[PDB]
Formats: C-alpha cells, structure tokens, sequence
RNA sequence: GUGAGAUUGUGAAGGGAUCUCGCAGGUAUCGUGAGGGAAGUAUGGGGUAGUACGAGAGGAACUCCCAUGCCGUGCCUCUAGUUUCUGGGGUUUGUCGAACGGCAAGUGCCCCGAAGCCAUCGCACGGUGGUUCUCGGCUGAACGCCUCUAAGCCAGAAGCCAAUCCCAUGUCCAGAUGCCCAC
RNA sequence: AUCGAAUCGCCACCUACAAGACUGGAGCUUGCUCCCUCGAAGGCGCCAAGUAUAUUCAUGAUCACAAGAAA
RNA sequence: AGCGACGUCGCUUUUUGAUCCUUCGAUGUCGGCUCUUCCUAACCUAGCGCCGCAGAAGACGCUAAGGGUUGGAUUGUUCACCCACUGACAGGGAACGUGAGCUGGGUUUAGACCGUCGUGAGACAGGUUGGUUUUACCCUACUUAGCUGGAAAUUGCGAGAAAAGAUUAUCCGCGCAAAGCGGAGGCAGUCCGUCUGGGUCUGCCGUUCGGUGGCAUGUGCUUGGCGCUGCCAUCUC
RNA sequence: UUAGGGAUAUGUGGCGUCAAAACUUAUGGGCUCAUUCUCGAUACGUGAAAAGGGUGUUGGUGGAUAAAUCCACCGGCCCCGAAAAUGGAUGACGCUUAAGCCCAAUUAGUGGUUGCCCAUUAUUCCUUUGGUAAGGGCGGAAACAAACGGAGAAAGUGUAGCCCUUCCGAUGUAGAUGUGGCCUGGAGGUUAGGACGAAGCUUAUGGCGUGAGCCUAAGAUGGACCGGCCUCUAGUGCAGAUCUUGGUUGGCGUAGCAAAGAUCUAACGGAGAUAUACAACAUGCAACGUUGGAUACUGGAGCGGGGAAGGAUUUCGUGCCAACGGCACUCGU
RNA sequence: AAGUUUGAAAAGCACUUUGGAAAGAGAGUGAAAUAGAACCUGAAGUCGUGACAAAGACAAUGGAAGUACCUCCAUUUCAACGGCCAGAACCAGCCCUACUGCAUUAUCCUGUCGGGGGUCAAAAUCCGGCGGGCAAAAGUGCAAGAAUUUUGGGUCUUGG
C-alpha cells in the first residue's frame, strides 16, 4: 500500500557508487567543444588549494536590490606554480572510441617528472628515460620522433600536452610529495597541424596560469572531497533520523523493502564510505590572478585599501603556509582540503548571463589571522594596537 | 603486443611461416538483419570463422519510427533492483548483429559459446579487412529479394544513431574515406586489367589449334 | 631440449627408468569508455499594464530582469553550535603543616576558549543537442473537385535518447609510453 | 626446445562502388526495332613453365591420419 | 458545449461478499512512524484540441508518470471533520509493502468495575482501567572495503589486429597517387654458404649522440639559494 | 500403453536459427502493415475481451442513371473501442517477395504413384523371463587307446534349468502369493580348511548373478579359530520414529571473556633470556612472584576485627605446576 | 559409566644425547614395540600430510554414450600361430530401390456450315447444325511386372 505522505529521495543517484575515488589528482573526464577558429590554447591547470578568504567587492546588476552596494563574498585562494610541459601525444578517432597515436617526449625531463615512475626515488638506480634521452638523439631517432608528428598531422583528430606541475618552485613543506602531478592538456582551436605548431613550442618550457585563464573568467575545477571515512547512513544520505524510543538505535533506516522485490534495491540508503569521491564543480568564477611574492608583493593591496599587504593571512593559511607563488582567487567553495591537486579546466557550460559576464573589482581582502578571532590586518597594525611590550623592552637591552 | 612473448617466441623457434585461418567475410549492405543472423548463426555451428562486415547498413522491415520503439522497448527492461547486472542493452549496430545472433545460439552451453566466438562484426570495413580476398554475400538474406519494394524499411544505422550509437558520423566519413582510396586504386588498375583481357584473346590465336576447339566446346572462347 | 623436484607402506647403498613442474615476463605512468548509473524541478516579484478584451464591472501573457520554495553536490572565510587543549582564569568541600605547587569529587563546578568537526542556523555552484507523441500545417492523390496522408515533408511536449556529470577493460584495450629482462 | 598435432586453395586480374520498377549503346512507335563486346563465367591452380617426340618412381608387397608440408 | 433517463455492453481487483485450493509438529493478526519503488483512471508542473471560450476564472478531452503532492486540532483508529498554507495539497500497489525496523494506543488472556442476560458458575461481536514485544556471528541481497587469475574464458602448440603495405629485401622522407622529386658514412682484416650475398668480430677516419673545462642570454626562483637549457673548448663515448 | 537391445516405418506435433526435418520446398492461389502491455502466429486454455464504429483495404448481393458512375446492404483481414501496479515475454530471437492468416500440393498441365524429421508405438531380428504353455528325444545305433573331430544325454514343477524346436504375454500404488532365493546367530548331520596364518578388517582386486548377494586376488592387516551342503531353529537383514546410546562435525579461532575507577618503576627470584650464520633499533615476543618506592581505591552501614546457620581441614609450614583457579601464574582455598 | 584383555614370560625400554620438565632423537628387550601402559584386533565418520587429477561462474551428485590420460586387476595371444584389429569376395534370410499391364475417356477430338464476336482487317474465346473420330495420350480405376533367371543396393541391424 503507498506511502502515506510523499517527499522526495535523500540523495542523488547520478553520483553512485559512493567509492572512494582511485586518483586524488582530479583529472578532467572531458574538455570543452573545439571552436577551430580560435587560436589554440591550453584548457586546464593544475593547482593547489591553500585556503579561504573573504573580499568586499561593489556589484554591478542592473535590477537588483544590492545593485550599486558593497557585498562580502567567501572566496578560496588556491596558489598555482608554472607547469612544465614535457610531451605531446594525440588521438586517432575509431568508430570505438579515441586511441592514442604516439608521444612525443621532450628532450629533457627533470627529475620532478621521472620521480614519478619510481616508487622509491632515491635508493633507486634512477634509469628512468636514460634509454631514450639517449636515442632521441643521432639520426635513426630524429626520424622517429618527425614520423610521429606527421602521423599526429594526417591521423589525428585531439591533440594534448602531458604538463606536470613543478614541486620546487612551489616550496611547500607540508605538501609532502616531491612526485611531479602529471596530466593531459588538451589544445583547443585552430586546425590540427596549427596545434602542433604550438604543442611543438611548448616543450621543456612553463605555463603560468595568466596564460591559461583570464582574470574575471569562469573556471570550473575538477576536485577530490575531503574523505570521512565510513559514514552512517545519516551523514551520508539525508535520512531524518528515528524517535528516541526506538530499540537498536534511532540513525539507522527502518524499512529497506517490501517483501517483493525480495531483495534490497540499488536505492534503498545504507552506510560506507561518504567518501573522498570525484567532483567537477561549474562555473566557479574567478576573482583575482595573482602574482608571486617575489616578483610582485602587495597581492592584496587594492585602488582602495593601499596597505602594503598580501594574501597570506598573519600567521599563515592554517594547515598550509605561506603563499609564495602566483595564486587563483576563486569565489565560493572547492571540493577538497588544503594542500590536495586540482584542476581548473575551461568552462563548458554556455555563459552568456549577467551573474556569468562581469568585471570583478574588488575593494578589499582579508588578510586577518584565520587563527582564532584576526582583528588585525597587518602585523603593523598590532604593533600599533599594542606598541613596546615586555619583550620588547628586553630585545634592546641586547643592544 | 597481443600475442604472448612465448608464442612470439616460439613462432620464431619454429619458424615455418606467417598463417591465417580460412574466414569468410560477408558484407553485410542490405542483408535482412533476422535473416543474416540466422544463416550466420547456422554457419558458426558447422564451425566456420565468420567476418562480419558493414553492420551499419543492415536492414530491418518497417518504417524506422516503428523499429526505434522496438529497441526502446528493450531499453525499458532492466533489472530493477542492481541494473549493472540487469540485462544490458547494446547500441552499436556490429553489437544488435552479435546480439541477434547470439539469442539464436545455445550461448548457455561451451560450443554456444565456441560458436558466437568465432564470429566478428564490424562497422564499416576495417582495414584489418579491406583486402584479404573478395566479400561473400548471402543471396537469402538480400533486402531486393527479400522485400517488396514497396515497402518501407531501415537502416540498422540509422536506428540506432537516435539511440545511443554516437558513433554515426565518425564510421560515415571512414566509409567516404575508404570507399575513395579503393576507387582511386581501382580505377588506376584498369591499365593493367584491360592488359590481361586482352592478352587472353591474344593468346587463343598462336595457343595450339586442338585445344581451341575445346576452350570453344565446353565454353571458354 | 634445458633447469628444478619427486618416485613416501618391509634395512642400507648404487644405477636406470618414469612422472610432475619452470622455461618470459616483470614493474611504473598517461589515457580510450562499451556497459551501467543519472537531476535539477517549482513559484513569487519587477516589467509588459490598468494594456489586450469588455457596455461596464473587471482583467491576462510571452522575450527580459530580479529573487525565493523544494532537491542536489560541496565548503568552513564569516556568524552560530560543540571543548578531554581538562588551554587560561575563577571557585566549593576534602587533602599533602601554611604559602607555592597542586591533588580527590570516574571531566568537582563556573566564565571565556583555539584547532577540528559542523548548520538551509553559515557559504558556493547546479547546463547542452536530437529523435518523437499529441496537435497544427505543406505538397497531394485515391475520387476530373475535395482532403495534413495513401506515398513524401514541415513544425514540435517537463516524455524518450545522447552531450555534461558518477563507477568504469570480466568490454579481458593489437591504446600510448617509462625501465629491466627474455627472444 | 619440449613439439610428435587436428586444418589440406592459391592470387600484386576477386580483394572498388551502385542499382534490382534495373547498369552494354541508341531510335519513337513506349514495347518494339536496330547496333555492340550480344548482356548467364574473377583469374589461376588440378603433375613436362606446356600439349609434344620425352623422363626417375616398384619391395611402402590389396584399405588404414597423406608415411607428404611454401602452389 | 456540458449532461443524459428507459435500456445495453464491458473493464478493474483500491470495497464487501462467495468459495475453502495452500499453510494448524505455528507464514507474528490493527494503525502510525521510517524508507524505497512501481502503476495511471492526471491534482499541480510541460505541450495541445474543443466550449453555451470576449477578458478573467473554468468546463470537457489528448499525448505524458520526468518532477511535486504540506503544517496542525479531536480520534488507537483506517475512515471522517474543521483550521491554515500552497503551483497542487491526485487516486493507489508492492503478503490489505514495511514488528529478528520500531512503537504497543486498539484487539485478543490471567486482576478488577458497571450495565443487560442467567437460579448459578459465567456470557456480551457492549463500556472501563491495568497488563513481558525474544535471537543474526550462517547463505543470499545490498552498501562500502581488499587480494587476484583469466580469450580453447585456467587446457591446444586451435594461429582472426576497428594495424602497416610487400618476398629478405625499402634504405628513408614525401606523394590520394600516377607521374615525379630531395636526402643515404667510408676504408682495411674475418666466418659461412647463396647477383656475389649474408652473418658477426677486429683495425682505420668521419657525422649525429655522450660526458669533462671556460663565457653570455631566455626562463624560473630560494630559506642571496634550487635547476635546467644556450655557445665554445676538451675529454669520453 | 512400458522385459533388455538393433533396424525399418510411423502417430500426435512439426521442417528460419535455438532444434532433428523444405541448407528459408514448389516451376501453388489469395489476403494482411498493425507508433511505447510494442499486428498476428498450438485446440483444451476468459491461460482474455464485447456492444458499437472505420471514404483502411479486399470481395459479394440488390437497385439506379449513362464515360463511366451512384445509392443501400452483407462478408474477409486489419484499425479504434482497449486503463495496474518488479523488467519481460507468439517459449526466445526474429519474421513482412512471412519465418503471419485461409486453402492446397510433393520435386509439379511432364507423363501418378510414399518430400522430410522425432516416439518405451507398429513391423521385424536377437536376448531374457513366465505360461491354462504346444511338440520332439531320452531301449545309449554301429565305429573309435594313448604317443607322433571333442563333450553331454537326468522320465523331469523349481537348480549351473535333462536336451531341443516352437508360440503367446512381459509396466503398476495399496494388496495377495511364488522361488532348487540371497544373507545372519545357533542345534541335528555330512564334507572340508587353519600358525606354510581362522574369524575380523582395509582396498582404481577383479570374476560370476537381472537382483538380494557370492567368489578369487592383495594387505608392507591380523593372531586362533572356521567354510560348503541337507535338515531344524529364532531376540535373523535398517536410512528416516522431534528414534536410543557413544562418538564426531560445519558454524569457528567465530559470539565473545565490556558493573564494582588502576596501575607504574627498580633490584632480586625463576626453565620462562639480553635465546641470531660484515656495531646497537629494523631478527626472542608477551607474561609471573616477592621487597623497596610511587599513584589510587575501599571510606567505620569497610575488599576492617569477631560469632550463629551452613560448610568440615579450606587453617599452618615445607615442596610443587600434570590437571584445576573460563587470560596468566613462579601464586592458590 | 567402566572388560584393568600388554605379552608366553615384565624380559615394564639400562645407557648416551637435546630439554627446566613433559618429551624428542638414538640404543636395548621381545617372534611382533605399528603389543610401550587406556597397551589384542583398531572399523565408520571427520581432520592433517606428500603425490597427483584437473577444474570458470550452470549448487553438487545422478543417467546414457564416447574420448583423453592412467591403471597393471583380469583373460587371451605370440609364427606350418591367434580367442585381437582391419578390408575384400561368396551363401541363406531380411529390408530397400528401379523396371509395367488391364480397363477407361464423348460435358471430349477434328472438319465444316450458320451465327456471334471483335479488329485497320481477320483469327480466337463462345452457341447451334451436320460429317468423321484414337487428343494416344490422360496427374482416370485396378496392377500380380521371378532384381545372379552370368550381374541394382544394405546388413558394424542376422547368421554363415
């Protein structure tokens, strides 16, 4: 007999299984639709999560009750080193599927890169790619290489470069891994032979994100959630949990079937799992494309603000550190911790929109101490808040 | 590589020579699919290695809004309470061949099984196939016989692009691209094919005089 | 063939024969995606407009713009909840002679409390093509006219299929590549 | 290298395509006449590299997986 | 349009009967809560036909089950009624779904009271208050979590490429291709047998690699540091 | 309509694949197009459909006006009428110049006259067994050594059947009976075996019987009894009773051993270690007692000190670790 | 509940050796120690261990019928030889196939003349009259035609 009072399921049936995702790299399932007018370009970027702030930036919507005001918004700043860009391989069209042709490696790969094929780097023999660095070169492998890139030409339909990201010059020491993260970058535009015009020209050379996105542009990102382990079916599907009364315990569910299907369907919630499952998230657009400390301090200084100042909050990113490269700014949540890999891919969902077409100025950055309460936004700021101080007094008498 | 380094070895070890079975090809262009796959499926239990070939163009009786609701039909039945092991439902059309033969073999029993393996489909003409020997054809299974031409059919690829075969369009244009590449180095051959016919009508002159009476008697000249 | 090992019921040591097994892969990465899953849906307000319509009384809608309800996938910058950090302070009884330091009351109790976790109690995001039904037509006979149909065609629903999204080669991928072996 | 194997048609003329209310070419009279290559043939292989004067074959002892293996 | 009497033909199995086929060495027997799914005779949502459709509101019908379908007072209730919101508050099935999921208000015990009936014990499909809700560690299902063989689906040696274009020779690049074109290290000693050829070793000199010593530029970039290319030279290869 | 087998032929049902037969037969005639429970296609099996409708198509009957046409009515197939709850069913795939419906045929106006496949059926052949069974032979015809044509022949219900030829039947629950019919413990007889290995036991030990069963072989099994045959005799044949008793077993190294707060360190004891074929951790782990120290609990209604009921050597000292104190003991009631 | 029944006799394992001990490895007694204390025989069931057979998921077993590899159990054969395996001839029986005659035709055959019909004109289909007759063959009804009567096949479906 039916159920009494309908509402609808607890979850959503699209994302099963819950299944702990084999990579944490996040890599793209697809990229977006070839334009081939465009001149080519790289899709996506590996980048690093590093943490959250807010900004204060004055809307501009026609329409609308905060039209001309001051809105604080949440937003995740997310550091991202020049990716190095060591191969370019392409795909045959068969009536199943793509089928990569061959690959064309660079001349020269770091050990970042070939840190990758061995499991434990320093006690190997480290003879990875000794073989061909070796036969890329004299005459029966500069054949070879020109063969390939002349099959990628007549027979190739997608064209991608293998970009890993760069763990030196991102100097992070809770990050942990000296394995360079490695992916396919697909070159969108242009026709065939003009992206290998490019893909040839990047090899051995970086890619800085200003290259690959622009300021007030959208980017969806493709991320690993944060895994918690084996969940009850409470936390991991909505499932209203049962009166206090109730013998064997209130979270789990009460009735998983009828009698017939005598069985318990796909559907039916039950706990594991609420796993560090892949995402791909959409239009998380993109505030501010920073620039590395080094090169050019004041990140988060504005036209308003102008307090010499960067992202980095006192005391730094909980859990991360300091931000020391060129950095996303990206407003909203992303799916995963601090530290992991993630991608930002190219948006594929149309945009044309007031909410999706805007230029985004912002008036203010917090840089305030994500440790307890920050009050203050520079460490000048304390200074005057408090002045001479204990030790203080003392650290002249070294003097 | 496919083969294991042992039996790349040991053909080495051996020696003799490169081998391939003795495989018929049937092409496949308006043959009557239930009728193909039947004659098919009782060729596979005589053991024979069967080819086929160009499933895209295979024909059903009907008009095609009719044969599209009979695969939507089939869509609809999934096993209700774990669909990933609920029966499964193929697109492409090399797949509805293999099926349609398949349901027709003993599949449940080691030589259902030894049967349908021994059958390959194709979309199109695959260069693992364009030329090894002529294409055979199955003149019962022929739609010119088959139907009265008043009649409106389908065609097995066209069905099934508004299902789920995506694949339409990159085997439409391997079909161009072929079908040229064969014609062009057809076309080229006809200096030499027309050197040969020529050269049989001038060797039955100066040929002995007592054989040409029996090329003539039994039919030859 | 070559390497290894066996032939265990009633002693030891020989030799012979025979049987079984190994004899070429291993390990690391980037990908294809068949099949299966499947998701976003609904309202209000601005405006159109006191307009169409109507004697009047009354009184619509589309493009567009802005929000919201329900659902979904996340997230912790903010605000809120939580504190076994027994963190800092307070405080009652007992207790080490007093003080200091504490300690016992299964975390004595009280106020504040970071990190973490977390809330429609906070914050972010949630979209594209095609085949068709119903129906309205075009051309047009059967049937000298007529007719959306008999042949052909157009337009076309939140339905159905694919794109996107989730798991993915027991879909045994002769897809690509790194390195050592074997041939 | 075990291994002794069941298989017994080769081809760089078939291994291009299309149509079947139609495909050799044509004329008015539109179902007949006329023209051509005559509209019913992939080639080759089947024991002298070629149809003619030749030339080892046994005793593997009447059948036996063909005791044969690069057309 | 919308209805449609007197008649008449069916469908459904969400009513109640009728029967008694299965279960009495036992299928847990009302309702709610929870949770999923299916059906369409469509309440809202999408598209449309028609009207006694001017507009507004609505009637009737068609495709369509993808989505949605509420907060409460009283009642053990299912059912029912009223309050309030809403785009709508559609009808149902799944052993009248759902008790090793719960709850135990009802029914259906032992205590007890009343009414009616009986001489009486006691009865009542009347009323009342109180009255134990047991077990999963097995198999499957399902949800996650690992290990691992395997195409003759473990064997046969039983050979099939969604490959490429040719005989031991193409040596390679290009070309649909025809035609046609640009580019190919050499010398001196060895073994072995088919146009001289093959198979290696060795001596000799070269180009493209290889790795040692000096000088700039592009890129990145520290915790003034990490690393790579670039020209020349030498060395090794 | 069923004894155990072979052949040929068939019945009901069939010949597109599954699946044997038209490798999709004919040189047979018509009719039918059916868009989400998907046209139709095994009688019995409403195991699904009606009334009513249709200028879908294909036939027919009646009347009428004259280049053919029009009106009424009646069929065939097909369509609408036709809405249910897990995904699903002409049996599946599929079929449309049917692999659908009606009718018809047998290699097709070419000669008349059996296309093909499948039964525990029919016909026939072989083998068995039983008859209300039928018949024959049974007075030894004669001859006949090894060495370098043989052997039987019983006056008989039943046997390894006295022999032979013939004919018919042969399945079966409950039930009835038959057997010269199998097994078991014993008693009367008879004939044998056994330390050169009895009963018992075990075996890819074979042989015989339709069967119960028998018998031989082997034991690198055993250590003293025992077989056949006639007759007698009975506590005489096991798989099942929620059968009885003993054992074992999967579940399974699983549930679990979670109230009463709690132990820590050093030295000494002890077999219980500091246990190793080019340094120490990475290769002897965990656990025990006593003494000292630390920390903590009981908190005078006490894990304090004494008695009754009940127990009766648990008391005490030395030794001791097999079992026992559901973990451990070097400790102990 | 429980044979305490080792063996003929305790000759009830001295001694060496590893172990804290239990015990283990040796040795010794005895015809047997696999008679070592519960000790004669030592079953079924379940478990271990070496070898080996393989094996997909159809739960497993089961029927029938082959084959693969074993077995070494049985019987048989080993030379003017066979009870084994093959072919080929002939004989009886059985089965099958090929080979054909007797009747029958008339609502017919074929002339011709009248119609009648059509066509440019004829013929034909069609009705009637009058002659003649055999469509010489018909999908008429019955069929007996000796298959070694110097030549049909099969019998691994029978026996020689």
């Amino acid at each position: 007999s039916h159920c009494k009072f309908e509402h609808p399921r607890h979850g959503h049936l699209g994302f099963l299984p819950r299944k702990r995702s084999r990579q944490i790299r996040g890599r793209a399932r697809a990229f977006p639709k070839d334009d081939a007018t465009q001149k080519p370009h790289l899709t996506s970027f590996m980048v690093f999560k590093a943490g959250m702030t807010h900004i204060v930036r004055d809307v501009d919507r026609p329409g609308s009750k905060v039209n001309k005001k001051e809105v604080v918004e949440p937003v995740t700043i997310l550091e991202a080193p020049p990716m190095v860009i060591v191969g370019i391989v392409g795909y045959r069209q068969t009536p199943v599927g793509l089928k990569t042709i061959g690959t064309v490696w660079a001349h020269h790969t770091s050990v970042e890169f070939r840190r990758r094929y061995y499991k434990n780097w320093k006690q190997s023999a480290q003879l990875a790619f000794s073989r061909q660095k070796q036969f890329a070169n004299t005459k029966e492998g500069k054949v070879a290489e020109a063969r390939t890139l002349n099959a990628f030409a007549k027979k190739a339909s997608v064209i991608r470069v293998i970009a890993h990201t760069q763990l030196r010059k991102l100097r992070n020491h809770r990050v942990g891994v000296k394995k360079a993260h490695v992916q396919e970058i697909q070159v969108n535009g242009g026709s065939v032979a003009a992206k290998i015009a490019l893909a040839k020209s990047l090899l051995e050379k970086e890619v800085r994100v200003d290259s690959v996105f622009q300021q007030s542009e959208a980017c969806d990102v493709c991320s690993v959630t944060k895994g918690h382990g084996t969940e009850g079916v409470v936390k991991r599907w909505g499932v209203a949990c049962l009166p206090r009364k109730t013998h064997r315990g209130l979270r789990k569910v009460a009735c998983i079937g009828a009698w017939h299907p005598a069985r318990v369907m796909y559907t039916v919630a039950r706990a594991g799992q609420h796993g560090y499952h892949h995402r791909t998230q959409l239009n998380k657009k993109i505030y501010q494309i920073g620039r590395s400390v080094a090169v050019e301090p004041n990140q988060a200084t504005t036209t308003y603000d102008l307090t010499a100042k960067t992202i980095t909050p006192m005391g730094g990113f909980v859990g991360y550190g300091t931000v020391r490269n060129d950095y996303v700014m990206l407003k909203g949540s992303v799916s995963g911790p601090r530290r992991r890999v993630m991608t930002l891919r190219r948006p594929m969902a149309p945009q044309t929109s007031r909410q999706l077409k805007e230029k985004i100025v912002l008036k203010f950055i917090d840089t305030s101490s994500k440790i307890g309460h920050g009050r203050f936004q520079t460490k000048k700021e304390k200074n005057q808040w408090f002045g001479p101080l204990k030790k203080d007094r003392i650290r002249r008498e070294e003097r | 590589a496919f083969p294991s380094r042992k039996d790349a070895s040991r053909a080495q070890r051996k020696s003799a020579k490169k081998h391939r079975p003795e495989i018929i090809v049937i092409d496949l262009k308006d043959h009557v699919l239930g009728r193909a796959a039947a004659v098919v499926a009782k060729q596979l239990l005589l053991g024979k290695k069967i080819t086929v070939v160009r499933c895209e163009q295979l024909n059903i009786a009907g008009t095609e809004i009719r044969n599209k609701i009979k695969y939507l039909q089939y869509l609809r039945k999934r096993k209700l309470t774990n669909p990933t092991k609920g029966p499964f439902h193929h697109r492409a059309p090399s797949d509805v061949f293999v099926r349609t033969v398949r349901s027709m073999l003993p599949r449940y029993t080691k030589r259902g099984m030894k049967a349908l393996n021994s059958l390959v489909a194709y979309e199109g003409i695959p260069p693992n196939v364009v030329r090894t020997g002529g294409r055979v054809v199955i003149p019962r299974a022929q739609r010119h016989v088959c139907y009265r031409s008043e009649r409106p059919y389908t065609v097995l690829g066209n069905m099934c692009k508004h299902v789920g075969w995506k694949y339409s369009d990159v085997v439409a244009n391997l079909e161009k691209a072929r079908v040229e590449k064969a014609s062009r180095h057809h076309e080229k051959q006809a200096k030499l094919r027309d050197a040969w016919k020529s050269a049989r009508k001038e060797a039955l002159a100066k040929m002995p005089k007592h054989n040409v009476e029996v090329l003539k008697k039994f039919g030859y000249a």
